[PDB]
């Protein structure tokens, strides 16, 4: 079994660079929060 | 650690839960196109990936059990609980349907004519074919029982024989019921009477088909010497599900076919 | 009715094979003769356009969307009236 | 009838480092690759649909 | 005598199933299916915790009633004692694994 | 109706809506006791350096915190049950109006004798005459004889609705195919407003209920003039 | 809970950047969408 | 590799993580929907449009928070992660099936999203009752997509419930009785049983509604002789247990958090704590109808349902009092999680008390379908279920990750979130006594102040969640690996270090038979 | 075990005896104190004396000091208790030559 | 002394009022002078 | 109603003792409070000399042979009329 172990190896995303993570994390929760807004926009832009 | 000292099973990664999850999407959104943007392509793809997934998932399950020797005592005791539990959840599913029925028949709206069965509905005769189907399923219950006893007594020929008789009575019920569906003078669209009769008997009908193919699978695993006199859970589970399937029919029979008509 | 067929309706494959061909199947045979010794045919019910029947709030996604899945022309009338 | 289960056992017990769903042979792989493909494509198709059906 | 042809486990059980099956008849339990019965746990009569390695987690139900189990690693070497009740535990090498 | 910065219930216009105000005082008195008892015990537990982490005995005390709440529930259940039956009690109405929820308006039907029946829509904020309540105003008030036992039969012709008028302590879901009964009975003339208490579509918020209660006499003339 | 010191400590400057980026990513998209609501209702 | 580990898994740990991940994301979504709701009500008038686009938002809020955030996080996350570790199991009973329980969530979530994309979406309330939910009032692919999302999400959970019950019952150390397993495990085993019985009934209820709007059946259409009420029963039969299915696990984690920071070995009254849960589990099945008080039911049967609903106050009572007794002689550590625990204890109380008021049908006649009930459930969900989730998260984060959180940052977050919620929901108690109805995109001018204060509150909460994201980032940014953990003698999940190795208990624990 | 509860005197006795075991070793010395601290009481000077001595037997000065720290901690907000204890302990304190935490200046931060 | 992650199965040190005497010594490794101090300790504390 | 009290309602004396005092008895307690929280008294039913009641085809072999075994004077009238 080639499964790495320990802090930062038991997660599906890289935790090596604090800044690349800041980006990944930001897109992740970011997109989550924005989606509802764009859905509402979508509905509003229809007829 | 490394060499495990517990009698439990650590299953190797399988891509089946993902394809199976994906299959649920395909079929559900597939049913949506059909119901609405009138089309069955997606649903066809869904039903396919689904059959493919189930075939391979149980295939592995047999591989791991019959060939690889992974089903220790501790392992099977847990498959019992799982099946037992799974059947209970089915028993609660049919409960919604019986509930709906008793709700509708116990207090008929004036729209029905303030009576049950509603005016215009012509119920089938419980004494005709509904009795035949009752006797058929019951007989399979005794023959499946003869099958399980032959198995635990190492009698290959007879297990295979009682299992065959069982499987055929089960198919005989499917056909018999299919024709009643055709000959029957009411439909899913005839208000509550039809609604209530066709989905309960219908979901049950889908269960006899699901239960029969299960038995058919057991039939083949047996020709292939898969089961030993003492290790044959696939058959124990098959028999449990089959008995569940009679009992639901015994309840539909007394409620919907007799009392409710 | 009741039931009291003397002895053996328990444990032993021979006993179960016995009930299978000695009780189970003869039953299905009786019931089968019975269900066919009355297998005539009902006269298609007189048509009356009741509103709580032949319900259609949305067209069936198959055929002309007005014919039920196991539509049987003889005994099942459309909302308008019998098939023919 | 047969009873060549023992043969099947030896085969699946063979330490070839393969995972059980591939341990069986070449067809296991074609089946695998087929199933995986229809699923993905299907997913894409439905994505296309649920979107084409998202606008008036 | 006289049967019909279905395989016995004694002749068809394979893998771990067989392994635990045989060990069973020999009275051993290399796969921890049963509960280790205790000893007096004195310094001279400790409980012997087998192990396929140099350490093993021991759970101690100090008193029969106890809803709470006391856990701790038992390492290879001098007999150790449950933090809540003394009770001796001495590691021992595991047996019929493989 | 409700005023700005309201804390509790709107003033009771009928005897049961009064009766409930008191049952709620009773109940709310108790929730205050318990919720303050708990905040005290908590702050108490957290406010000492003294420790005792060894085992502690249960149940001997658990009988207390089990028998006590049972008593308190009996002290709420009784009054509550009393009022409940009293609401669904044997009364003899001298009038029967019906009302029917529709997707975004209520139609009322008085039909004991003549067949008086009209609609009732909210007055668009635009069409409001100075002083009129912004979203509560309806074009046709349901006129009723003050100080009389009236039987209301609520229903709907489409989706579910719920006819509610707080000041009188009434709410009865409007269900198609069903005739729910409710006994209304004011003891004060005036205008008692209400709103559709059941989600039902785009204008779920815009289908109010207004009760204009005048003395019998004015009711009779109103009716005739109403056809 | 006890822990080794940070293998890659985050200085206050960094922390401010990170706290900033986080808040923006939550506030901009929604802000834009909400900022143009009228424009949408007007079509 | 990545594919095999993250898509082809059979590891309770890896699966539990994937859940929490799905749970965090979904949480973000529900948070926004919750914020639109208040943005629409923070000022008299209409911001978005008619009750349709508004109520589409409301429904999407309810579904995302219940089925996509709370359930996955508490049961799939903390459930998958800790259960096998607390009882010393090598993994779950059905590893492969377990993986499917996760992979059914995203599809289910897509369907739910797509429902609001197509047509006008499902402005139906989370109770999705008919006629409103029917093919006339809600003609189109929306409601149907909502129903398929629910079916999948249900399949997932019952499949999960089968694994938990089998595991918890069949994979404990041979000498350890069920009366020796940790309260969290009992909490997840009881919750598993509740789902196993209630979910099938919902699936039968919504399958009926589906045939009613697609195959011409009239289960709930008077036209055919149907009953719009029959649906309410079926749904609520599952609906009440669901609220208890949402709190029991929280009840568990709280028992664990409170005991641990009091420095106690075990919690006060363990078996009473076990009885308490079992009872709540049982009574929660025979009280559904308190959700149908203003429907037209017989007074006698309306009596039964208020009496039965009240008896639940008793077992819940022994729980609240047992946790206070646990804190008792304690050597208290004012940790972030202990703050979440104490918060839960009081806030949940006020909220479950406010729910005793509602048990009275007489009095429920005028409180029903108003903002008073919005207050009630926001207290037990927003500052009960969610407060447990946070304590448990900051408590077990080191175990999952191997890294520690910044305790001060962790406390600020609490301080903020506390004010936010209490502000947001406290005034709603008045809005409801004073008559403001539920599911309204607008209100009579009188209701202006409280809705204005409540929405302001909703903004503070937003800040607290943005802050929580940063807090997690910093944690992974700095990398303060753990060194020591207290009380492991009585806390097995901490015995293999943080994080525990892919394969724990490869060699069983040793437990004597006294 | 179950319901087996001793009178105050029987408790103190059982402890003084426990600590006087000549062959008492570190494990037991720690177990004893770490156990005694869980109860609702500052230990009797007679029990604290025996443990101070057993520290000497195990040639543990440090432990002897931390034990005196605990006693004070256990008094919580009851200032009167500690000094009374240190008082009844003076003799033994002097004899074994055990410095109080306060004397060692360990009472400050 | 220096604590290591892999030390998760070995007894550890911990300062906390309700466990006054921990399972392990704060300092495991001694300097000559310490080993010396340790010797003086077997003597009279006076 | 239904039932789903989580876990343990099977094998092990401790578990059965648990249901005894944890479920069984509290029920009898509720039902006992209940049956007495309604333990008032019915008004003796108005007497009407119906023929299919107060039947007497043969005198009871005890007393004046006209009084039923558990004759309760207040709520049980003789064939002629109420006791008094
Ligand atoms: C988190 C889940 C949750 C929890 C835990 C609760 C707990 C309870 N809730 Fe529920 N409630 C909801 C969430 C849940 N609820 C939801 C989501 C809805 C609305 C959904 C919708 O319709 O859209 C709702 C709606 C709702 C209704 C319907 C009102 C209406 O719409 O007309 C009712 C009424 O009976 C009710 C009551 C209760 C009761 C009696 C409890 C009891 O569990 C509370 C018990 C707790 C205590 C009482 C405190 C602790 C005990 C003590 C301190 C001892 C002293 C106690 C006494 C002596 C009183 N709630
Ligand atoms: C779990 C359930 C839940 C929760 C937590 C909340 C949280 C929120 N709810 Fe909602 N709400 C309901 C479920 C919930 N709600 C339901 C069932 C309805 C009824 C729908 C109907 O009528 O049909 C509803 C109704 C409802 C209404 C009334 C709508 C109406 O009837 O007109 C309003 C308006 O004020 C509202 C407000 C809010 C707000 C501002 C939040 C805010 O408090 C949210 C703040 C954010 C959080 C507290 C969550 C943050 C936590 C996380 C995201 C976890 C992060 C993860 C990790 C730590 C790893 N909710
Ligand atoms: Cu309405
Ligand atoms: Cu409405
Ligand atoms: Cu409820
Ligand atoms: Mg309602
Ligand atoms: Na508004
Ligand atoms: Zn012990």
């Amino acid at each position: 079994s080639h499964y790495e172990e320990g802090p930062g190896k038991n997660i599906p995303f890289s935790v090596e660079n604090k800044w690349r993570l800041l980006a990944m994390m930001t897109l992740f929760f970011g997109s989550g929060f924005a989606a509802p807004f764009f859905i509402v926009r979508h509905q509003l832009l229809k007829k | 650690m490394t060499h495990q000292t517990h009698a439990y099973h650590m299953v190797n990664p399988s891509p089946w839960p993902l394809t199976g999850a994906l299959s649920a999407l395909l079929m559900t959104s597939g049913l949506t196109m059909w119901f609405h943007f009138n089309s069955m392509t997606l649903l066809m793809i869904g039903l396919t990936t689904n059959m493919l997934t189930m075939y391979q998932w149980w295939r592995d399950v047999i591989r791991e059990s019959t060939f690889q020797g992974h089903h220790t005592p501790a392992v099977q005791k847990g498959l019992r609980y799982g099946m037992i539990l799974f059947i209970i959840s089915e028993v609660l599913f049919f409960t919604g349907f019986f509930w709906a029925f008793y709700h509708s028949s116990l207090a008929p709206t004036p729209e029905l004519g303030g009576c049950w069965p509603p005016t215009g509905i012509h119920p089938l005769n419980p004494l005709e074919v509904p009795l035949l189907n009752t006797s058929v399923l019951l007989a399979s219950g005794v023959s499946i029982t003869w099958a399980h006893h032959s198995l635990m007594e190492g009698d290959r020929k007879h297990m295979l024989q009682a299992l065959f008789i069982t499987i055929t009575l089960g198919v005989y019920f499917t056909l018999l019921q299919a024709s009643e569906y055709y000959e029957a003078p009411f439909t899913i669209s005839d208000g509550v009477y039809g609604s209530t009769f066709f989905v309960a008997t219908g979901f049950h009908g889908l269960h006899v088909i699901i239960g029969s193919t299960f038995l058919i699978v057991c039939f083949f695993r047996q020709l292939k010497f898969h089961f030993t006199s003492n290790h044959h859970f696939g058959f124990e589970a098959g028999a449990w599900y089959w008995h569940f399937v009679d009992v639901v029919w015994l309840f539909l029979y007394v409620s919907i076919y007799w009392w409710g008509s | 009715a009741s039931a009291a067929k003397g002895d053996h309706g328990g444990t032993g494959a021979r006993t179960w094979r016995f009930l299978t061909f000695g009780l189970a199947l003869p039953s299905v045979a009786l019931c089968t003769l019975n269900s066919w010794l009355h297998s005539g045919h009902r006269e298609r019910p007189a048509f009356i356009p009741y509103h709580h029947l032949r319900i259609r709030t949305k067209p069936f996604s198959w055929g002309d969307g007005n014919h039920t899945f196991f539509h049987n022309p003889r005994v099942n009338p459309l909302p308008t009236g019998y098939e023919k | 009838f047969e009873n060549r289960v023992a043969e099947k056992q030896k085969l699946f017990q063979e330490d070839n480092g393969l995972p059980v769903h591939l341990k069986g042979g070449a067809t296991d792989n074609i089946l695998y690759r087929v199933t995986m493909t229809l699923c993905l494509g299907g997913t894409l198709y439905s994505l296309y649909c649920l979107g084409w059906a998202s606008f008036p | 005598a006289s049967g019909g042809g279905v395989p016995t486990d004694e002749e068809q059980a394979t893998g771990l199933e067989r392994e635990v099956m045989l060990a069973a008849r020999k009275g051993q339990d290399p796969y921890n299916i049963l509960a280790p019965k205790a000893t007096s746990g004195t310094k001279e009569d400790p409980n012997l915790v087998p192990s396929i390695t140099n350490k093993r987690i021991v759970g101690c139900i100090c008193e029969e009633d106890n809803s709470t189990v006391i856990w701790f690693w038992l390492h290879k070497g001098e007999a150790q004692r449950c933090p809540s009740c003394g009770t001796h535990y001495k590691l021992v090498p595991h047996q019929l694994a493989h | 109706m409700a005023y700005p910065m309201q804390l509790g219930f709107q003033d009771a216009t009928s005897p049961i809506m009064e009766e409930l105000l008191h049952f709620h005082d009773h109940t709310l008195m108790i929730v205050f006791l318990i919720s303050s008892l708990v905040l005290y015990i908590i702050s108490l537990m957290l406010t000492t350096k003294l420790t005792h982490t060894s085992t502690m005995d249960a149940q001997e005390v658990e009988t207390i915190w089990t028998i006590l709440p049972a008593i308190i529930l009996i002290l709420i259940a009784l009054p509550s049950l009393r009022i409940l039956y009293m609401m669904d009690e044997i009364n003899n109405p001298s009038l029967t109006v019906k009302t029917m929820g529709h997707q975004w308006y209520w139609s009322y039907e008085y039909t004991d004798y003549e067949d008086l029946s009209f609609d009732s829509y909210m007055i668009p904020t635009s069409e409001l005459k100075p002083g009129e309540l912004r979203l509560l105003e309806v074009d046709n008030r349901v006129v009723l004889p003050m100080e009389m036992t009236i039987r209301m039969l609520v229903s709907s012709e489409d989706v579910l609705h719920s006819w509610a008028v707080p000041s009188l302590g009434l709410k009865t879901d409007a269900i198609p195919g069903r005739l729910n009964q409710t006994t209304l009975m004011s003891s004060r003339p005036g205008l008692y407003y209400g709103q559709c208490s059941e989600i039902c579509g785009s204008n779920h918020s815009f289908m109010p209920i207004v009760l204009e209660l005048v003395p019998l006499k004015y009711f009779e003339k109103w009716s005739a003039s109403m056809l | 809970i006890t822990a080794k010191p940070a293998k890659t400590p985050t200085s206050p400057k960094e922390q401010a950047i990170g706290l900033s980026v986080t808040f923006l990513s939550f506030l901009l998209p929604a802000g834009w969408v909400l900022y143009h609501l009228d424009n949408y209702k007007k079509s | 590799m990545f594919i095999n580990r993250w898509l082809f898994s059979t590891n309770h740990k890896d699966i539990g993580t994937l859940y929490l991940l799905f749970g965090a994301w979904a949480g973000m979504v529900g948070t926004a929907l919750s914020l639109l709701i208040r943005a629409e009500l923070g000022q008299p008038g209409t911001l978005l449009g008619d009750d349709q686009i508004y109520n589409v938002v409301v429904t999407a809020h309810a579904f995302v928070m219940i089925f996509f955030m709370v359930m996955p996080i508490m049961i799939g996350g903390f459930g998958n992660w800790l259960v096998p570790l607390m009882i010393g199991a090598p993994d779950m009973a059905f590893p492969r099936m377990n993986n499917m329980s996760f992979w059914l969530l995203p599809p289910s979530f897509l369907l739910l999203l797509a429902s609001s994309m197509v047509e006008a979406g499902a402005g139906t309330g989370w109770t999705v009752y008919p006629p409103l939910a029917g093919n006339l009032a809600h003609a189109g692919a929306s409601v149907d997509l909502t129903i398929f999302s629910l079916h999948l999400a249900g399949v997932s959970s019952i499949l999960g419930a089968i694994n938990f019950i089998t595991t918890i019952i069949n994979m404990k150390p041979p000498a350890m009785s069920q009366y020796q397993t940790p309260l969290f495990v009992w909490s997840v085993m009881i919750t598993a049983v509740l789902l196993l019985l209630s979910l099938p009934v919902l699936a039968a209820g919504i399958t009926m509604l589906l045939t009613d709007r697609n195959l011409n059946t009239t289960f709930f259409d008077p036209a055919g002789g149907g009953d719009p009420i029959l649906y309410q029963h079926l749904f609520w039969f599952f609906g009440h247990p669901e609220v208890y299915i949402l709190i029991l696990p929280g009840f568990g984690m709280i028992s664990h958090i409170v005991t641990y920071y009091s420095g106690k070995k075990e919690p006060f009254g363990y078996m009473g704590m076990v009885w308490a849960m079992m009872s709540i589990g049982f009574l929660g099945f025979i009280v559904w109808a308190h959700h149908m008080f203003t429907v037209g039911m017989d007074v006698d049967t309306r009596a039964y349902f208020t009496s039965a609903t009240m008896i639940i106050a008793i077992p819940t009572g022994v729980k609240v009092f047992s946790w206070l007794a646990t804190l008792h002689g304690g050597n208290i550590k004012w940790s972030p999680a202990m703050m979440w625990a104490l918060g839960f204890i009081f806030l949940f109380t006020v909220g479950g008390l406010t729910g005793i008021v509602l048990a009275n049908s007489s009095l429920d006649i005028v409180l029903h379908d108003t903002y008073y009930v919005v207050a009630h459930f926001h207290y037990v969900l927003s500052m009960g279920a969610v407060f447990a989730i946070m304590g448990g998260f900051v408590h077990w984060f080191p175990l999952f990750s191997g890294y520690t959180l910044n305790d001060t940052w962790a406390k600020i977050h609490f301080a903020i979130m506390f004010v936010g919620v209490n502000m947001t929901f406290f005034p709603q108690h008045f809005l409801g006594l004073s008559g403001m109805p539920r599911r309204y995109s607008d209100y009579p001018d009188a209701y202006t102040m409280w809705n204005t204060i409540s929405s302001m509150g909703s903004f503070i909460s937003l800040t607290a969640v943005m802050l929580m994201v940063f807090i997690i980032w910093e944690a992974f940014a700095s990398k303060r690996e753990v060194l020591t953990v207290d009380l492991t003698t009585t806390n097995l999940e901490w015995l293999n270090g943080c994080p525990p190795p892919y394969h724990t208990f490869e060699e069983p624990t040793y437990v004597n038979l006294k | 075990s179950h319901g087996s509860h001793e009178t105050d005197e029987e408790f103190d006795a059982r402890w003084v005896t426990y600590f006087n075991k000549p062959d008492i070793d570190a494990w037991e010395l720690r177990k004893g104190m770490n156990t005694l601290v869980g109860y609702d009481l500052v230990p009797e000077p007679k029990i604290i004396d025996a443990a101070l001595r057993a520290c000497r037997r195990l040639n543990d000065f440090a432990s002897a000091v931390r034990i005196l720290e605990v006693v004070k901690d256990k008094a919580g907000p009851h200032k009167e208790i500690y000094p009374y204890v240190i008082q009844e302990l003076r003799p033994t304190l002097n004899e074994l030559g055990i410095s109080t935490p306060e004397e060692l200046g360990l009472d400050k931060v | 002394s220096v604590v290591k992650s892999e030390d998760y199965a070995l007894p550890s040190y911990v300062d906390r009022r309700d466990y006054p005497l921990p399972d392990v010594a704060h300092v495991k490794n001694l300097s000559a002078s310490q080993k010396a101090l340790k010797e003086k300790e077997k003597a009279s504390w006076s």
